[PDB]
């Protein structure tokens, strides 16, 4: 379990992610991919018109 | 968080210094072109 | 409109043709003459006059059509002789004006067989002049010399 | 059937290996090009066809890697079939210099741009200045001519890195560039916060690093 | 879709290897069975893989291939040093007729060395080391030095072959040819090649 958790660390992304554990670091990425939907709504939107 | 993290390092490198490692494929060898040399005969002919 | 012709075409120190001249038709030229007469040979020099592109050259024989081959050899360099070389068009423009387009070509020396191309052109040449003549030097009794 | 593609390879490798974007990428991650978001063309072909692309060079004994922040680029292993090399460390002092400007938000303002003069207030700000003048030349003091030198030999591996992939000049002036993402493999020593030379170890294990 | 011998071809498992030494413009010869062999099954599929590079396969009239790049090749090009093509001609011209009963095959780096100060000019080989050397010991170790680099060079493009051990002797393969001079109806091979290397 520890060699799992030690794997994990590592492969964190970028500085607004590096809560260093790894579960806390689940719910900012997927906070990441709400905010990357609305983007893309509004993009969309934009390429109809 | 990182700025203690990454500042340290460089502050400390030399006391362990490491290097990465990169895909380096050879170059292709070619021939060094030569000076061009063509052929020059003064070709004369009677002309129809 | 009068659409611009083709009026002639010139051979100089080719493989067989020292200093000829074809002179073009307005609708159709035709070549006639038993295998190995030259007359593919005279379609080559055309369409390299035409265009340069010495990536783009590759004379296949007529048989081996359309067969993507990567040959050795394009096959230009054997019609041309040792020496300087030329072949030129001469042509009337919409406008009535004569220009003279071609080439100068020329076999390289070593192991490669390469040949190097100098393209040119001319206008305002007089009506009276023809190429046969304005590209070689009457040395001799009638044993003209090629100017490079 | 006999003489059907699936005897000899499968149909998404060689749909990928026809592609024309294929030989550009291939002649470039040989010779250690990292890929970016940026350029899309690329990195979307990447990403399209991972699996088959990692399959087909670990023909040659490397591994086609992917990055956590979404970068790829070839790692060779101990018996490869393509040579492997080693960056200098005046190439890691800029390299890890590169990665804090990325991440500085004080520096967010200038949306991306920065220029060579920045880049080398901040290294001499953070680097012992005179111990660093050791490598590029072993009489520097401090003289204005040795001043010059390093800034030049700064510039030269600022242009080498440019060739990685990890910087993008302007289209027009070559007196300020743009960071990439790539830029973050500066920071693999330090990005777990544990034991500096047990971290040393498994990086040299994994083949990521070599010592000097 | 694909070719599907093209297919083959490159799924063979020798393709790796040969790639890789192809793309560093190594001469693949006769001597190579497998190498040489696959090549000449699997060719006419094999110019069409390499011409989507902007580089050129091609079989030499002896019989060995090797890669040319374009102008627009996409592998990096690389270029040999003037030292490199003076030693190249002069192991074609040690291509002789009279060395196969003065050697059997198999020459020796002083061989060459001997050869090379004998029959260049002393102002090329100064060129070749610096333009203010003269005559001197050391300059002559120098050039030693880098004939031995340069002999390893070739070696790499698969021009000389070192026999299996320390020292440094080795034999000479037919594709050293691509060095040599251009051969005309009843034309003297070592005539015209001393004409180049003079
Ligand atoms: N590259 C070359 N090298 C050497 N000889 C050549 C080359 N190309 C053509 N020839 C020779 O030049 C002569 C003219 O050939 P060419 O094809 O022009 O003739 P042709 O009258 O068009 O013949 P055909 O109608 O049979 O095609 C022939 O002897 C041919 O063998
Ligand atoms: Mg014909």
């Amino acid at each position: 379990f520890i060699a799992v958790y030690q794997h994990l660390r590592e492969r964190i992304r970028q500085d607004i992610i590096r809560t260093d554990d790894p579960v806390d670091a689940i719910e900012q990425m997927e906070i990441e991919l709400a905010r990357l939907t609305e983007e893309l709504t509004a993009r969309e939107q934009k390429l109809a018109i | 968080i990182f700025s203690q993290r990454l500042r340290q390092s460089v502050q400390h490198y030399f006391d362990n210094p490491w290097t990465l490692t990169v895909a380096n494929a050879e170059r292709l060898l070619d021939m060094r072109d030569e000076e061009l040399a063509l052929r020059n005969e003064e070709v004369t002919g009677e002309l129809p | 409109i009068e659409r611009g012709k083709f009026r002639s075409l010139t051979l100089v120190n080719w493989n067989g043709f020292f200093a000829r001249t074809f002179d073009l038709d307005e609708l159709v030229t035709t070549l006639s003459g038993g295998n190995g007469a030259g007359k593919s040979t005279t379609m080559a020099a055309f369409v390299t006059a035409l265009i340069p592109d010495l990536t783009l050259l590759h004379f296949r024989n007529t048989t081996e059509a359309g067969a993507t081959s990567g040959s050795r050899d394009k096959g230009l360099h054997g019609k041309l002789r040792a020496g300087v070389c030329y072949s030129t068009l001469d042509v009337i423009n919409s406008r009535h004006q004569r220009v003279v387009v071609g080439v100068r070509l020329q076999q390289v020396a070593g192991r490669d067989r390469k040949v190097d191309i100098k393209p040119f052109m001319i206008q305002g040449l007089p009506t009276a002049i023809q190429p046969t003549q304005l590209l070689t030097e009457n040395v001799g009794e009638r044993q003209a010399r090629v100017l490079p | 059937s006999s003489t059907h593609i699936e005897q000899f390879m499968p149909v998404k490798l060689a749909q990928a290996l026809a592609n024309s974007l294929f030989p550009e990428l291939d002649s470039q991650l040989r010779a250690g090009r990292h890929i970016g978001i940026d350029d899309l063309d690329n990195h979307a072909f990447l990403m399209d066809f991972q699996e088959q692309l990692e399959e087909f060079y670990a023909r040659y004994n490397v591994e086609l890697i992917r990055a956590p922040e979404g970068f790829f680029y070839l790692r060779p292993r101990s018996t490869t079939l393509i040579p492997r090399s080693v960056l200098s460390e005046l190439d890691m002092m800029v390299g890890k210099i590169l990665c804090y400007l990325y991440l500085s938000p004080e520096r967010l303002a200038n949306q991306g741009i920065f220029t060579s003069q920045e880049l080398y207030e901040e290294l001499i700000s953070l680097a012992d200045e005179g111990k660093l003048m050791k490598f590029v030349n072993q009489r520097s003091s401090g003289s204005d001519l040795d001043k010059q030198k390093l800034q030049e030999k700064v510039r030269t591996t600022l242009n080498r890195l440019r060739r990685l992939g990890m910087v993008y000049f302007l289209p027009n002036n070559n007196n300020k560039f743009t960071i990439t993402e790539a830029v973050f493999r500066f920071g693999a020593d330090v990005r777990s916060g544990d034991d500096p030379r047990e971290i040393q170890l498994r990086m040299i294990r994994d083949g990521e690093a070599m010592p000097v």
